[PDB]
């Protein structure tokens, strides 16, 4: 069955909440693989401690820079980067769960979750999960976004596993 | 795509439009004064219905700088006028954020709320009723707002909001 | 007051806008990828003996948002167009960016210089000579740059505030 | 006699360089004396260890605010606040040090800075010093402002004393 991870969401240090992922290892499981993976850190590193380093009301939250800790970085279970698996799974509404990448093929650690449909991203970038619970923790982070994407708080993945 | 709605809030320095803007945004109240230069913020919300995104400019109350508070206000689609309940002064010029506007903008009929802040204090200089009244005089809605306990807050910019898509 | 300008660079993804834009700004070269959304920056500068205020938007080159670019080049003063002489279809593309500030002005007659970014850098598939007769054609200005070493750097954006001057006639 | 002061800056822990200040003492006594002892730290607070939260790259760099750390605080070592002292001296040009306020006779420890002529604060901001040695270094940290003042780094003041 499709694994579920979650995320301790933090806000300056203070809890907000957890939010939990559906991985759609049915339909993307190289892809799906490498973000349970990197929730667990069993490889060795990991998202626990990154942050989102990119928000922008109406559209969506970016997260996932472990390396570089700057919006450039990351890095898959596979080597730094890794192909486009399919582009099967649509940017259908609010909690989709998407690869971040810089081209064809250069899927590394860096996700977004939409807070909106996101139609022209699709054949773009690899769709692989869903919000399963705590949608309204990704709806409280667009509170600290802006229009460029910085934010104005420190918003960290605290803690983060397989459930 | 959602539609983007450009809300631009407007007062003396003091009576809360950072603190209210600041509510409606974070859900978080500063107790703290900290005078604005200029900060921009983005929230999408659902106003009767319809998913829309704010694009909210809150600016400074400064004298100094009333030149410039005109770009502000070419680019802006509608205004949130502050007052404080116990400022008076804040009150007497609230004709003059008024009398700008419609200048700059060149127009009778700017899409325009009229806010008396503060209503938690049991301090109060400005009464609801001065404030009616000259709500009712220019054509525009009255909300009493407390940042401190958020009172009035949301009411406030959708009010704002619905009167934008009106006169739209 | 000093007098503002309002700068916008522009180009193709991956040609050095940003790194261009925060050498100028902050004296050191961005060795890593971060593709833009949307930045502005502030610095005042002495040209010509005069000192200014430059306002600098950097933009996105992403393709898939053409057509949302026309606000801000209504807003712009004059424009960097940055190709990099080691990418050909940037070089290309510079016209196309072009043609859609003179469309959005409405003008055959906007501050603009042809900036050829990378010059550091020895696989080189877009001439000197090549830029330097389209600019001509064009009537702006060509500078050779490298966000690297910073040659040019201060050149592109002083020309360019230049050519705002020279446009306003003062 | 006027006394000479110094900040030694820093951005983001890094060392920067080091700002001195002849303080007027001849003209504005008892504002010079506050700035002279916040900078020694003599009664027991001060500027060390307090950042440069805003800088507006053409007019100034703003700071002084050791008690909250946000831009809102300060303290004088004559109480919170004390009286516009005069206003002989005026807003000439870069190097400027000035007293910030909220209104009249509101003095507290927050200055700034002038990188600019700015003469429209004449009559209302207590100029009390100017930049003696270091402007390049006042210079280098408009690098790190913006339009609406938000820093991109965090600038400090690491060391300051009286020369
Ligand atoms: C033109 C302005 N503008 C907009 C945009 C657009 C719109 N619309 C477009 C669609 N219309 C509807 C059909 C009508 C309405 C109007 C409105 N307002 C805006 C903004 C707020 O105006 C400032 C965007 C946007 C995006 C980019 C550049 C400029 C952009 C951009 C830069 S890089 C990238 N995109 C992909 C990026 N890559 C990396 O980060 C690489 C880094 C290094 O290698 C690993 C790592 C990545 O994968 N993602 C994960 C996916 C979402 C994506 N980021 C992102 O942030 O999109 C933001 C946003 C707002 C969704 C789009
Ligand atoms: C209209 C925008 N705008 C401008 C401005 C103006 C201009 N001009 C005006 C002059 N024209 C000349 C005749 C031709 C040309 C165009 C251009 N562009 C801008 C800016 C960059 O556009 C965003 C400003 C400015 C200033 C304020 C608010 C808005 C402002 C403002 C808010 S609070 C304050 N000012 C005093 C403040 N008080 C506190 O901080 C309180 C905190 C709590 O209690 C302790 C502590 C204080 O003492 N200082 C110490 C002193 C400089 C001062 N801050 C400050 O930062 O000035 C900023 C700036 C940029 C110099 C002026
Ligand atoms: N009691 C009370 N205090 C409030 C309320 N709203 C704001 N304040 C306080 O009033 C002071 C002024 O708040 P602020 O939001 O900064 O006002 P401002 O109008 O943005 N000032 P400026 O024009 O300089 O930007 C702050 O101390 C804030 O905490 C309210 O509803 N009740
Ligand atoms: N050798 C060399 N590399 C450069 C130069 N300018 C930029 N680069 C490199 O080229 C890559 C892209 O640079 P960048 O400034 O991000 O390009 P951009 O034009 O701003 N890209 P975008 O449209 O996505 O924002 C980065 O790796 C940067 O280091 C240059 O003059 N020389
Ligand atoms: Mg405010
Ligand atoms: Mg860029």
């Amino acid at each position: 069955v499709n694994p579920t991870v979650f995320f301790d969401i933090a806000v300056d240090g203070e809890p907000l909440g957890r939010v939990s992922f559906e991985l759609f290892a049915d339909k993307v499981p190289k892809t799906a693989e490498n973000f349970r993976a990197l929730s667990t850190g069993e490889k060795g590193f990991g998202y626990k401690g990154s942050c989102f380093h990119r928000i922008i009301p109406g559209f969506m939250c970016q997260g996932g820079d472990f390396t570089r800790h700057n919006g450039t970085g990351g890095k898959s279970i596979y080597g730094e980067k890794f192909e486009d698996e399919n582009f099967i799974l649509k940017h259908t509404g609010p909690g989709i769960l998407s690869m971040a990448n810089a081209g064809p093929n250069t899927n590394g650690s860096q996700f977004f979750i939409c807070t909106a449909k996101t139609e022209w991203l699709d054949g773009k970038h690899v769709v692989f999960g869903k919000v399963k619970e705590g949608m309204n923790i990704v709806e409280a982070m667009e509170r600290f976004g802006s229009r460029n994407g910085k934010t104005s708080k420190k918003i960290t993945i605290a803690d983060c596993g397989q459930l | 795509g959602m539609t983007e709605y450009k809300l631009v809030v407007v007062g003396a320095d003091g009576v809360g439009k950072s603190a209210l803007t600041i509510q409606l945004i974070q859900n978080h109240f500063v107790d703290e004064y900290d005078p604005t230069i200029e900060d921009s913020y983005r929230k999408q919300v659902v106003i009767d219905g319809e998913t829309c995104l704010l694009d909210i400019l809150d600016t400074a109350g400064q004298e100094e700088y009333s030149a410039m508070r005109d770009q502000y206000m070419r680019t802006g689609e509608g205004f949130l006028c502050v007052f404080a309940i116990n400022n008076t002064k804040s009150f007497e010029d609230i004709h003059h954020y008024r009398e700008q506007i419609k200048r700059v903008k060149d127009s009778e009929d700017v899409p325009m709320v009229l806010v008396g802040n503060k209503c938690d204090l049991p301090s109060r200089t400005v009464d609801t009723k001065q404030a009616q009244d000259l709500a009712r005089s220019y054509g525009i809605p009255f909300i009493e707002t407390s940042a401190k306990t958020r009172q009035g807050v949301d009411d406030a910019f959708y009010t704002l909001v619905r009167e934008i898509r009106k006169h739209k």
